[PDB]
Order: structure tokens, then C-alpha cells, then sequence
RNA sequence: CUACCCUUGGUUGUGUGCUGUUCUAAUUGGUAACUGUUAUCCAGUUUCAAGACAGUGUUAGGUGGGCAGUUUGACUGGGGCGGUCGCCUCCUAAAAGGUAACGGAGGCGUACAAAGGUACCUUCAGUACGGUUGGAAAUCGUAUGUAGAGUGUAAUGGUGUAAGGGUGCUUGACUGUGAGACAUACAGGUCGAACAGGUGAGAAAUCAGGUCAUAGUGAUCCGGUGGUCCAGUAUGGAAUGG
RNA sequence: GGACUGUUUAACUAAAACACAACUCUAUGCCAAACCGUAAGGUGAUGUAUAUGGGGUGACACCUGCCCAGUGCUGGAAGGUUAAAGAAGGAGGUUAGCGCAAGCGAAGCUUUUAACUGAAGCCCCAGUGAACGGCGGCCGUAACUAUAACGGUCCUAAGGUAGCGAAAUUCCUAGUCGGGUAAAUUCCGUCCCGCUUGAAUGGUGUAACCAUCUCUUGACUGUCUCGGCUAUAGACUCGGUGAAAUCCAGGUACGGGUGAAGACACCCGUUAGGCGCAACGGGACGGAAAGACCCCGUGAAGCUUUACUGUAGCUUAAUAUUG
RNA sequence: UUGUGGUAGACGAGCGUUGUAUUGGAGUUGAAGUCAAAGCGUGAGCAUUGGUGGAUCCAAUACAAGUGAGAAUGCCGGCA
RNA sequence: UUCUCGCAGUCAGACAGUGGGGGAUAAGCUUCAUUGUCAAGAGGGGAAGAGCCCAGAUCAUUAAAUAAGGUCCCCAAAAUA
RNA sequence: AGGGGUGAAAUUCCAAUCGAAAUCCGUGAUAGCUGGUUCUCGUCGAAAUAGCUUUAAGGCUAGCGUGAGAUCACAAAUAAG
RNA sequence: UGUCAGAGCACAUUAAUGUGUGAUGGCGUGCGUUUUGAAGUAUGAGCCGGCGAGUUAUGAUAGCAAGCGUUAGUUAACCAGGAGAUGGGGAGCUGUAGCGAAAGCGAGUUUUAAAAGAGCGUUUGUUUGUUAUUAUAGACCCGAAACGGGUUGAGCUAGUC
RNA sequence: CCUGAGUAGCUCGGAAAACGUUAUUUUGAGUGAAUCUGCCCAGACCAUUGGGUAAGCCUAAAUACUAAUUAGUGACCGAUA
RNA sequence: AAUAAAUAGUCAAUUAAAGCAAUACGUGGUGAAGUGAAACAUCUCAGUAGCCACAGGAAAAGAAAACGAAUGUGAUUCCGUGUGUAGUGGCGAGCGAAAGCGGAACAGGCCAAACUUAUCAUUAGAUAGGGGUUGUAGGGCUUGCAAUGUGGACUUGAAAA
């Protein structure tokens, strides 16, 4: 199977909270969304983690 | 008779004598199930009336 | 002038092993002699030949069917050979659902930061006529045309003011859940009202827990990574787990 | 076909099989190599390279061609990779102590990692075939046709040389032709697109020999045209002794049909007084052997290998005996 | 009133054998065994008489089982 | 025929009618859906037949009416037109 | 002298037996495979299907049987609309 | 090879529409096994008699029944007693409060920011006897080809001396 | 002043304990300590606390079994047992 | 004897050992396989069978460098429970304690070293005695008090039952 998995962790607490999509072939930018936190309680931004 | 060692660390019991379970498909392949699928499936469950009979005379 | 830090060479000096000699006392001999002993063995004493080698013990590589223990699948108009083994779409499937054959056709082991979410605007392909390059067919204008167009894909079903195209703002491709149902031997799968938190679009109503829908996936065990309001084998930690 | 004389599967295969004298290769300098054991000990051998062990071929005569790419074996400078082991250091755990906390933190022990050193082997380089083995296609071309001496081209490590060839090898094939016969899938000679012959798993010949295989022929005969006669011992009859396998109970016909698909027993017809004796085998899917062929079993055993996991043995290094 | 074919199978009710414990009874005027007969029961089964036989046996209620033979190319003995 | 508990057996099916697939509109072929029988079911018809038709055997009766099928003889039972 | 011996080599011979003797022991090896399993009566009475299976002559769960209990109608059957 | 009817023959009984034989008429292809299907041209038994295959020990569940009962119920080893019933022996075991991985809380608890929602609970016992099933033992009986360990065999045969 | 040295530890391969090697116990090869302010242990390890004195020896009873002698018993067998 | 001495060796005398069985128990060394895991190699079977050595009337074990978490127990052995629990397992088949509690029986002794005595060419570092046997540390060195007993796993006798 191929792997085009990713994982995105909060910019505040340093925690992964999400597992999304990427290709890395077509889109060479890292990820920088904003999703909702579980410490945090509130929305943060999530970046993607190695 | 012994205690089957499989049968028990997965196989807890209840007041009622209902055997409780833990879900499988939860130990890797993450992305591969949904969000939806994945909390479902955090959370226990009992044996089927098909196993019960199976599980009582096991543990 | 007085100090510390780099490249390189020599020096008396120690500390390690690396190949190279010499020596004998460890050790070895299926060299010879004597004795026990009227005795080819063995033992003792020499002599010769070796010599820190060899041989032996422990540890670790290489080769090793010489030898041993086993494995070498199933379906199958008998077996072998060829083909197939999971999931999705249509037909056979006899107008609910379900229904087999080594029956008839195909695909999948994904793709998209936009092809997601929302607000607004907008609607085919083809053909006819008229027009430089430009041509049967690029683009433009008008008309006709009720889907033969598009909807990422293999088919089926759906959808022409839509679920298709464009633009603006965004990330709900959220967190904790979940009454009730579909289908099921189990394990698993599918739909989901509604509640709390905090957001996005929008004036608001409302919508958003991934895409028009159905394939795009693998249990348990084992170990690794991040977080952690749990444990820490007398006590405090740590190790090791949860 | 084997040179020969011989040997072999006691109780179905005596042969072309094995062996044999002979040829060649390889190992072995003597406490020799090889072999039995765990070791002592012993065979080799009370032998010494004109000797011993193993592989292959198998008198005698003539020959034994090419390829060292892969595998095996031998040798090799350095170079790259590699185990145990040793080892400069590094990272943590604990706390004397320092610090308002936070945190830092000596030694001691303790957990772990580790540059570097580290043989053989492997990568690499040469040789080696009487070592395991291998030793091709396509296209065009000569003044009747036919064929291609000859030329071009692809690949390989090299593309089968001599000899022999429808063979114990030839599928097509009962190949073509000649001989043997009135007539010849067998036999002899020759031809050669030899699918897939071929040179020590040897190639081609060869006088003698074979309870070997194959073909033609003279004499000879009951092998046969074609059966017949005679004598014994049986068989048969009488007197004596007296088994065997088999067996659900039987009082056990034939034809057509039916049926678990081939009937003594069922349906419909036909035939048949009761019971022996001598015969011959049609049937009783006759008797003897829980089918040896086929399939199944997550059966067994033997054997093979670059199947897996190990191991005896062999070899290399560290360490102790060890100066 | 509705019923009562039946394999695999489920359920219920009983018979029979040997022994033990409590009661009672029979037996050299003949027990068990064993043979025969023209009996009784829904079934396993149970009696009566006579012959042979020569010393133990029966009924009831409970309990415990080496407790029920037609088949296993079953074992042993005998006989076709 | 729904729910709960105890004990199972079954995982080789066969044929007939009807709608099809494979085969050749062949098979007492093979694979499905459905109605029945046999398996596990005797009796009567089919001359004889596991599966076709009529039906479902508690035992006895030398009683009566019928189903499929049949009424010259075998073999119970018919006559008219 | 037996995961051994011997073999002018055939899987030869090793006490009428040899792809590895004979005998005793582990041992009552294991066999999803054959065969057999012993008295009676009464009530009821199947299945040969689905999924998974190194599974296809086996096994587990579901489906069909039986015993006990509950559910009275809203449960389940037979007809008409 | 019997059964239902049935003459004739010969007797007289567990007195019973009696018994023995059966001229003749109607009907009629054994028993177990295994199979969709066996009269079977499938299989097993020649006949008779005896022997011959669901047990025991320790535990679990369920049905039935008895004893004791709501701070219940019941002993194991061991001691005394007849190789006894039993008495002593309360060590323990089940139930009495559950939830959570756990510290922990407690008619509540786990998840979660949540008290909302959801999962589990907010009650019906125990010791024996009997039966059925099941687990460990060879576990209903019979049957392998085999495997491993020990001993006996070269008086046959093969080789060597 | 004395209190058990190739000893306890440590390293490399094994094992014993329920443990498939690991705190504790043992050992084939190598190395190797200290001396009551000492040494070992309380499941890696360190510190505090606590427990105990390895490297020397002997030890009745309760426990295991019955070939044999004496007495006796059996819901054990009664010539295929 | 080689080889002066001395050993090796030779001879003589005395004392013990050999072997067997009880188809049974104990200890130690070595140590499989059939089988199960529905195959099999880790594992199980199983430290079982077998082989060997040594006994005894029993053997083995044994007096804490211990358990283990406490104002705790205080040699070994055997029985019940703890429990099929904690754990250990291709975490599969399986395996399975150690504490604690209740019982059967109960028992603790003795050497080495210190220090000292006598003797060995006293190079003793050796022989034969006194002293000592430990953990709330013991013993030795020097100095005093109190002791003449109680009890043994103990020898000979006598008497009785
Ligand atoms: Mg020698
Ligand atoms: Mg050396
Ligand atoms: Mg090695
Ligand atoms: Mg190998
Ligand atoms: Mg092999
Ligand atoms: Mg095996
Ligand atoms: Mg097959
Ligand atoms: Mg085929
Ligand atoms: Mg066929
Ligand atoms: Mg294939
Ligand atoms: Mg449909
Ligand atoms: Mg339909
Ligand atoms: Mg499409
Ligand atoms: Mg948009
Ligand atoms: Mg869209
Ligand atoms: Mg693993
Ligand atoms: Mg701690
Ligand atoms: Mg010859
Ligand atoms: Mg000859
Ligand atoms: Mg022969
Ligand atoms: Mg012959
Ligand atoms: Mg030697
Ligand atoms: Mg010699
Ligand atoms: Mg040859
Ligand atoms: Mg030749
Ligand atoms: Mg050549
Ligand atoms: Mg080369
Ligand atoms: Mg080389
Ligand atoms: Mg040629
Ligand atoms: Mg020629
Ligand atoms: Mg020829
Ligand atoms: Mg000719
Ligand atoms: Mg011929
Ligand atoms: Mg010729
Ligand atoms: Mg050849
Ligand atoms: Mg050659
Ligand atoms: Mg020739
Ligand atoms: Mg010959
Ligand atoms: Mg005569
Ligand atoms: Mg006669
Ligand atoms: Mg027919
Ligand atoms: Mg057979
Ligand atoms: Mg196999
Ligand atoms: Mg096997
Ligand atoms: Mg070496
Ligand atoms: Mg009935
Ligand atoms: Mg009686
Ligand atoms: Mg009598
Ligand atoms: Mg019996
Ligand atoms: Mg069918
Ligand atoms: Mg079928
Ligand atoms: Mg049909
Ligand atoms: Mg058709
Ligand atoms: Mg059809
Ligand atoms: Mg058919
Ligand atoms: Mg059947
Ligand atoms: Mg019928
Ligand atoms: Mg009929
Ligand atoms: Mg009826
Ligand atoms: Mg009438
Ligand atoms: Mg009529
Ligand atoms: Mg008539
Ligand atoms: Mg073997
Ligand atoms: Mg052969
Ligand atoms: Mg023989
Ligand atoms: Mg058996
Ligand atoms: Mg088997
Ligand atoms: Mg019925
Ligand atoms: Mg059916
Ligand atoms: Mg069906
Ligand atoms: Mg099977
Ligand atoms: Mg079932
Ligand atoms: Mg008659
Ligand atoms: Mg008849
Ligand atoms: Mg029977
Ligand atoms: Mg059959
Ligand atoms: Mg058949
Ligand atoms: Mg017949
Ligand atoms: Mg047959
Ligand atoms: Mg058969
Ligand atoms: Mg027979
Ligand atoms: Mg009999
Ligand atoms: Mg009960
Ligand atoms: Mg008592
Ligand atoms: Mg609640
Ligand atoms: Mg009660
Ligand atoms: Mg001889
Ligand atoms: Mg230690
Ligand atoms: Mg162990
Ligand atoms: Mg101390
Ligand atoms: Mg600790
Ligand atoms: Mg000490
Ligand atoms: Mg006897
Ligand atoms: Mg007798
Ligand atoms: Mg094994
Ligand atoms: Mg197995
Ligand atoms: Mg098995
Ligand atoms: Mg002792
Ligand atoms: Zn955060």
C-alpha cells in the first residue's frame, strides 16, 4: 500500500490531535490549518508533524 | 479444570454474569477508518449470545 | 616580552599490541639408550628433535545433505498441468430481498488544500448561418436542439437551474457523544435524529462531524513513538508497565 | 553388445549389468594423506613417491576437437566489507552539596552506547576440462533448372572438430534405393533436414570367446497339414484309513421385461417325474488375498537438493596452560 | 374433544440379573439347576404340573453395580 | 413459528412438475429458484418400479360407503344408445 | 551387529523376514478413517442449508428437533378487502 | 420355505371356539452395516454355547429434591470413635455493593469540561443427594504402517583370518 | 586480636526455580574483593530504613513403600472368572 | 633400580571390600521418542521411560549471609487452604508457585581462627592438648562475683515390668 497519510499536532501544548491526507508529489507545502484543540479547549493551528 | 490464560486478560465478567469485551480493529492502520469508526469502536462491548456459551464454560 | 589553541618533524622516555629474529625452563614426540623387567605396553631417568609454537579447554566467525527433525495449500464434472483465492458494478436472478456453477462482461489496493464547507451568480454536447491567419473540426455572434454534455474512475443508479461551471471567504477533511434503525452465525459493516464545547460561510433562516452513491482494504500477538491527573514489589526516585 | 576367464538379485530378471588386466587425473615427505572411535588404540604398513588412498574410462590399434562466461578447485599483491574480544570516550539513574522555589550538581556505585584495533571467509584478479558442464540463427548469391563454394548481419564464453549415422539413439517413418523371398513393419549395404549422434558419463574398428540378442540357410524331425495306435502310473470299481479351502437359512429351470442401471428367488409366459454316477467348465459379477493401479489422509518410511532449521567433522581468530 | 407412521435425536415410565440391609416364608414329605407341556401378561417378562437333580432358595421395601449379546474377516471350546 | 435456559442430530441428498444457467432445446448429466414425494412412509393404480397419481398404518372384525384406477378370461365389478 | 556390519554393487546378505534384523520396554503410541456398541413401552420428531475454516470424508456459529418457563394480543397462522 | 383360508387323516389338553400333519387356493425377493437409493451381481456372520464395548477419581454448569436462613450457609486437613454414623476443628469457600486498566470513589461509578448523554449496577442465598452435559486423565471398544530406548543373534548367508 | 579466599562478586556460554534465564541459587572458561564505621539481602539500580551473618560439619520425630511373619476383613473372583 | 642418597618397584603380616534381592520406596549422573499444539521447528510430552553408581531401614533436607512489609514469624519434613491466584507462555497448546493461615511432629549440637602448652636439624608453614562456636554481634586479652547443679541425640552394668 502506498502512504499518503500525515499528521497534523497543536502549535500551543506540542500534541498530535489529527491524522489527515497529503500528497506530498503535488502539494510540497507543509500544512498550517486551524482545528480545534482538546487541551486547549479552543481552535488553534495544527501544523503538520514528522 | 483450568482457567484457559487466552480467556482470561480479555474476558472480564459482571454483576449480571455478563462477559465483557474490548473492540479489535484498534491497534494500527489509523487512516485507514474514520473518525466516526474510530471512536465506535474505543468503547466496550459484551459477547454475543453465539459466544456466550462458548466463553462461560471457558472461563 | 610573558601565556593558551591548530598542520608537520627529531629527541632522550614510558603504556599497549603488530609482524621479525635468537634462547630454554613450561610443554610435545609413533628418535635412540638404561631401569622396573625373562616385558613391542606403561612409568621413571636421560639423549635427540621441536618449543612458547604445537596440542587441549572456553568463546566467536566460515564451509559443511556427512547426519538428523520437518515442510512442500485448497477449489477441481477423478488426479496431474493450466486458471483462480480479498473487495466493488451489471446480467444470469424467474418486476420485494436473497440465490450457485472452472457461467457471461469489467474494475479496485485510489484521487482532491481543492474536485471539501458555505454565500452569490450562471447552464448542455452537437448542428445550421455569418466571419483574417484558421484548415472537416481552435475562438466569436445569432438561432436551433430536450440530454446523445458534464458529474476524476469499471459499470449501475441518480442528477439538465441539479449533485454541472465560475467567484469571495474559509478548513466541520472538528472535540465528547449518541436515542433509533438497516444488514448480519460471530467478528465486523452502514445510516442517523438530538445534546454540550468552540468555530467557518451567510443579513438571516439554515448548512458544514469530507466528496453525486456504491470498490481504494488486514484481526490478534510483538515491539517502537507522542501525551498522560494511574501503578512504582520496605520508603524516595528510577527501571518497567497501564 | 561386452575384449576375454570370471561375479551378481538364496526363493520370477545371469544379462549389454558388476568386476577384470590397462589408461588418466587428484591427494599424500611419514607421527604421511585416507579410515574405525568420543578417545586411547589400530588399519594404511613392520610399507616410503617404481608407495598408498580416492574419482573417472575399461584388452589391442588409431584418435580424444573448441569454450575458464556460470559452478568447483588452486594461487594472489595490496584495496572494500565482516564476528567474538579489547578499548579512548559519550549519554542516563541515585544523591553529598548549592540554591526562596525552580533547577543545577562532586565522588561512589550502577544502566547503556561506543570511535578505534580485530583472522579466515566474501567482493576482486589470474590459472585450471581425461574438473561440474556447454559447444547458434537470419538474409542474398554461379549463364537450363536445382543447390550455394561466396558475401552481409544479430547474439554468445565458445556455437559440435574428426569419426559414425533411420543406430539399444529417427518423432515424422512400415524414410528412398539395392540384396535376400512367389510375397519381407524383422535382416544386410547405402543414402543424411542427425527434431535430439559425437569424442575418457569416451569416438571408431577389431582376431578369439558367450547357457547373450537378432536374421538367412543345409540336414533333421509329429512344431504343423492331421490326427492315429500301443504300454505303464493315475483317473474309474471293490476292501481299509481319511483331509482342504468355502458356507445367512434354502426345497437352488429357461425366455422377454423390470430393478442399485448385467436376477435361481421380482412381473408376464414357456419348460421340467424323485435321486444318483462318470464327465467338461458357461454362470453362481465362483474361491483364495479389508485392490498392488487411481484418489483421499493437514498418514508412514526410503532417497535427493542452491527447501527451512540445526549439527558431527574441517578451518580461522581471541583467551588459559605461557616464559 | 383432539389425537397415537417414523430414522438421527430429545423426554418420560418400567422389566430383568448378582449382591447387601431390614422384615416374613419354603426346603431330603425334596431348593437351585435342567427338560417337556395344548398356561398369564401391552412389552421387556411371569407362573402351574410332571420327569431328572441332590441343598439351598423365595416375597416386599431400599441401596451398589464387572447388570441385559446376533453381527466387530471379534476370542475360546465343541460340532456340522 | 416470539423471547430465555438444558440436550442434541444434521453440513454426501434423490426424483417428478414448473422458470432458467452450463451442455448440443443430449443425458437417470451438472448448477440454481419454487411446489411435492422419498429419505424417515406401509396401503391401492401404474404388469413388475424409493421419488409419478390417490392418501397417511393404534389393535381386532370373513361389516358398510368411497378416492386414483377399472368392469370378456387371468382378476372384484356394466349395461343400454 | 543394526541411524550398524558385508557387499567382483542386485537395495545383495545379515537364522525360510531387510529401503534397513529379532525381541522386550515407553505403550493401552496416534488414527478428522473402516467395523462393532447388548432390555422394553409411550409422547414428539429433523437435516443433507448459509458464513468461516491448510477447510472440502472433519470442526464452530446460525437455520431445522426436543424438554422447561414466560408472553393472551398489541404475538403468530388461515380467508376477504 | 412363511402367512391367511382349507379337506382328509391321527389323537385328547395348563378344557381351551383343543392338539399333531397339511391335498389345495390367495399373497409373499432374509437379518445387521453403510448409503440419495441394497432382494443385491456391495458388505459381515458355517452353526451352537460362554466371554466381549459409556466406567472411575478430581472439578464446572443446568434440572429436580432435602437441610439451614437473612450479619446467612458450610467445613478441609487433623484428633477421638468399631477400617463406623458422628463430636471437636471456622483455616477457609460462596453470598452480603458495585464501577473502573488502576490509584480511587461508593448506591453510585467509568468516559468526558459536563452532573448532560451513554456503558455497568441500584439484589435474591448457601451446603448436600440424584440425573444430564462437559474439562484432565488410555476415557465407548477393536485395528495401523510407524518412532525412541535397551538387549539377543555371523551354527544360514556376505567378507576377512 | 580472631570470625571459614581462587571465596563472594564481574564477564562469556548453560541451567534451577511456576518463569521460555532474571532480582535469588548453581557452574564450563577468564578475572577477581573487604574485614563489625565490615559483608549479604528486601525482583534492574542508587540513597535512607530494616533483616541476616555465606564461602566448615553432624542431626531423632512426623514422611515413602511391602518381597516376608502372625491375626483378621471384604454389598472382591469362584475354573473362559 | 636407572643413580650416592632417596623414591618407583618387590615381598611378608593384619584389617575391610567384592555378590545377591523386595517386578516396592531414596539420592545422584545421563537422558529420549510415540503424543499434543488438530501441520511444525520454540514449547509440551518430561526431567517421564530407559542405562548406570551408592545405600538405608527409610533415604533426602535441615538450624537463616531466611521470609517479607509488619509494634510481624523465628530449623527441616508432610497434609488442607491460599487458587487454578500473582505470574509465566510461537502470550498459542499449556505450565503454575512463593508468602500468610489451620494441623502432624518438634532439638539443637560441634569444628577453623585467634590465645596458650609440649615436641618435631623447631627454618613448622607440622603433630598431640587446653580455649571457641556467634547477630538485641560473639570469642580471645586482663580483673572479680556466683556456681557445683540440670539436661543430652550419651558407655557399661544390675534390677523390675
Ligand atoms: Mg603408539
Ligand atoms: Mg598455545
Ligand atoms: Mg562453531
Ligand atoms: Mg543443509
Ligand atoms: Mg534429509
Ligand atoms: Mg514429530
Ligand atoms: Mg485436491
Ligand atoms: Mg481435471
Ligand atoms: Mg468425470
Ligand atoms: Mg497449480
Ligand atoms: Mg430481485
Ligand atoms: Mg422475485
Ligand atoms: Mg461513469
Ligand atoms: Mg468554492
Ligand atoms: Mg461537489
Ligand atoms: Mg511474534
Ligand atoms: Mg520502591
Ligand atoms: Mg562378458
Ligand atoms: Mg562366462
Ligand atoms: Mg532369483
Ligand atoms: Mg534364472
Ligand atoms: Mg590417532
Ligand atoms: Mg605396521
Ligand atoms: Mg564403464
Ligand atoms: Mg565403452
Ligand atoms: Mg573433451
Ligand atoms: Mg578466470
Ligand atoms: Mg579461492
Ligand atoms: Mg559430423
Ligand atoms: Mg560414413
Ligand atoms: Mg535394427
Ligand atoms: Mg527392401
Ligand atoms: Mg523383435
Ligand atoms: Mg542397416
Ligand atoms: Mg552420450
Ligand atoms: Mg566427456
Ligand atoms: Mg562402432
Ligand atoms: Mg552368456
Ligand atoms: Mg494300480
Ligand atoms: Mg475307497
Ligand atoms: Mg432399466
Ligand atoms: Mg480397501
Ligand atoms: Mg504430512
Ligand atoms: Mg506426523
Ligand atoms: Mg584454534
Ligand atoms: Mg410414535
Ligand atoms: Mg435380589
Ligand atoms: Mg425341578
Ligand atoms: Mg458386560
Ligand atoms: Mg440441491
Ligand atoms: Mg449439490
Ligand atoms: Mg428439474
Ligand atoms: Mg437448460
Ligand atoms: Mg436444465
Ligand atoms: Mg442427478
Ligand atoms: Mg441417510
Ligand atoms: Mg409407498
Ligand atoms: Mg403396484
Ligand atoms: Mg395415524
Ligand atoms: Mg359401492
Ligand atoms: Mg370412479
Ligand atoms: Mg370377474
Ligand atoms: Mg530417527
Ligand atoms: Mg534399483
Ligand atoms: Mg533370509
Ligand atoms: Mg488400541
Ligand atoms: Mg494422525
Ligand atoms: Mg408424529
Ligand atoms: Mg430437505
Ligand atoms: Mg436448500
Ligand atoms: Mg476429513
Ligand atoms: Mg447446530
Ligand atoms: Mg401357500
Ligand atoms: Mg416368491
Ligand atoms: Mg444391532
Ligand atoms: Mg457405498
Ligand atoms: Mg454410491
Ligand atoms: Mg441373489
Ligand atoms: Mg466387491
Ligand atoms: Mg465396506
Ligand atoms: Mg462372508
Ligand atoms: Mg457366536
Ligand atoms: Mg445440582
Ligand atoms: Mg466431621
Ligand atoms: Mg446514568
Ligand atoms: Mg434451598
Ligand atoms: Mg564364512
Ligand atoms: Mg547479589
Ligand atoms: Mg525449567
Ligand atoms: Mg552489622
Ligand atoms: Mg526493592
Ligand atoms: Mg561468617
Ligand atoms: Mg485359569
Ligand atoms: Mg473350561
Ligand atoms: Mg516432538
Ligand atoms: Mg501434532
Ligand atoms: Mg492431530
Ligand atoms: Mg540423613
Ligand atoms: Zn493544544
Amino acid at each position: 500500500a502506498v502512504k499518503r497519510s500525515t499528521r497534523l499536532g497543536c502549535n500551543d501544548c506540542r500534541e498530535i490531535n489529527y491524522l489527515t491526507f497529503k500528497n506530498v508529489k503535488k502539494n510540497p507545502e507543509k500544512l498550517a490549518l486551524n482545528k480545534f484543540c482538546s487541551r486547549c479547549r479552543k481552535v488553534v493551528v495544527h501544523k503538520e508533524v514528522k | 479444570m483450568k482457567v484457559k490464560s487466552a480467556a482470561k486478560k480479555r474476558f472480564k465478567l459482571t454483576k449480571s454474569g455478563q462477559i465483557k469485551r474490548k473492540h479489535a480493529y484498534t491497534s494500527h492502520l489509523a487512516p485507514h477508518k474514520t473518525t466516526k469508526q474510530k471512536r465506535h469502536l474505543r468503547k466496550q462491548g459484551t459477547v454475543s449470545a453465539s459466544d456466550f456459551k462458548r466463553i462461560g464454560n471457558l472461563i
